[PDB]
């Protein structure tokens, strides 16, 4: 059975002011939360790093 | 940093020497210092096993790439950080500094003790340290010697 397909609406709709206005707020909140979580993860990651070793050192 | 600065550099012979009291000294000293790059080989092996499983059961490639990343992520998470390894590294570095100081003292006075050493090796057939033998002798005197 050949599965049916469709043309995604957002690929063929003229850009509108409503999309912009609403997705702007959604992206603002997404950016805020992502920035907070990424800052936490960045602090964790950098603090996880090892200490600098000597030159040509084994173990 | 302070202790490592005092030590300067660490050679594998000393690490293997301290292996007596901490068998995982290399596994701990790798996770404290930026000596070599660590690859999550166990995580990648588990990922390859999951890849073989998926290949057998015909899963989409996205699933197997995700199941390769996931064990790798777990291995990395369980590897990095681990500040206990830093405490063990501090202990090892203290041991190593004491050992190096004593070794330097040995080298500095080696010529002075050559004659006494030559006389001593011919009279005592034991390789045990002088301090231990003298403590044992002191205990032997304190126990058996008549106070008089
Ligand atoms: C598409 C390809 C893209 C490729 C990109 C490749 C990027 C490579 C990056 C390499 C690593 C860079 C690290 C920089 C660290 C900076 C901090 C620092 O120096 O810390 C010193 C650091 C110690 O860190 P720490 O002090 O403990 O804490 C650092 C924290 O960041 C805390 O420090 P802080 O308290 O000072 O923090 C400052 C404060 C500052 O925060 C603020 O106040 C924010 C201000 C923002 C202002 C922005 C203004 C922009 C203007 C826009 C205008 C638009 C106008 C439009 C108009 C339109 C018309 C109207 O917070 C931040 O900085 C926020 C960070 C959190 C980020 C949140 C988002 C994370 C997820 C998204 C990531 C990006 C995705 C992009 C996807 C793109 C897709 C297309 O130690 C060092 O000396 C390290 C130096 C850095 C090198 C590290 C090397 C590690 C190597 C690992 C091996 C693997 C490498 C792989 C490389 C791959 C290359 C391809
Ligand atoms: C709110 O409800 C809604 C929805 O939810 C139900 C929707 O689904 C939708 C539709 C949803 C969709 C079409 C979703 C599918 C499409 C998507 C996700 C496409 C959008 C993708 C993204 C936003 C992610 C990619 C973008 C990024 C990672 C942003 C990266 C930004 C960067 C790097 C910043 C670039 C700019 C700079 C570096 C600034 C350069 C200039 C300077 C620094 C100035 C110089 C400065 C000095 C000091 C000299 C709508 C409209 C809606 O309203
Ligand atoms: C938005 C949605 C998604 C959000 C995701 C959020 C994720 C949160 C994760 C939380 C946990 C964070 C854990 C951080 C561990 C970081 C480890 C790391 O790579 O550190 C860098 C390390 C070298 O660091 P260091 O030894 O300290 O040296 C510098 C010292 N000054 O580097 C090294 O030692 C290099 C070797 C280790 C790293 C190997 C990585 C292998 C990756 C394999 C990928 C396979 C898949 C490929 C797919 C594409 C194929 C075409």
């Amino acid at each position: 059975m050949r599965t049916k397909l469709y043309n995604a609406a957002y690929f063929l709709l003229n850009n509108n002011e409503s999309f912009g206005h609403s997705f702007g707020i959604r992206l603002k909140i997404v950016g805020l939360n992502t920035w907070i979580v990424g800052y936490a993860v960045s602090r964790y990651y950098f603090s996880s790093l090892r200490v600098k070793a000597a030159q040509d050192e084994r173990f | 940093l302070r202790r490592k600065q005092q030590l300067g550099k660490i050679y594998p012979e000393e690490v293997s020497s301290y292996t007596q009291i901490n068998p995982d000294i290399a596994n701990d000293l790798n996770l404290t210092f930026n000596a070599k790059l660590l690859w999550p080989v166990r995580g990648m092996t588990v990922g390859a096993g999951f890849f073989a499983f998926a290949h057998l059961f015909n899963l989409p490639y996205s699933f197997r790439l995700g199941l390769f990343v996931l064990p790798t992520a777990v291995e990395l998470a369980f590897t990095w950080g681990n500040k206990t390894s830093q405490f063990k590294s501090i202990e090892f570095m203290d041991y190593l500094l004491q050992y190096r100081v004593s070794k330097a003292l040995l080298e500095k006075n080696a010529k002075h003790f050559a004659e006494k050493k030559a006389a001593y090796q011919k009279e005592i057939n034991s390789s045990q340290s002088v301090q231990d033998l003298y403590n044992q002798l002191i205990t032997l005197v304190s126990e058996q010697a008549p106070s008089e």
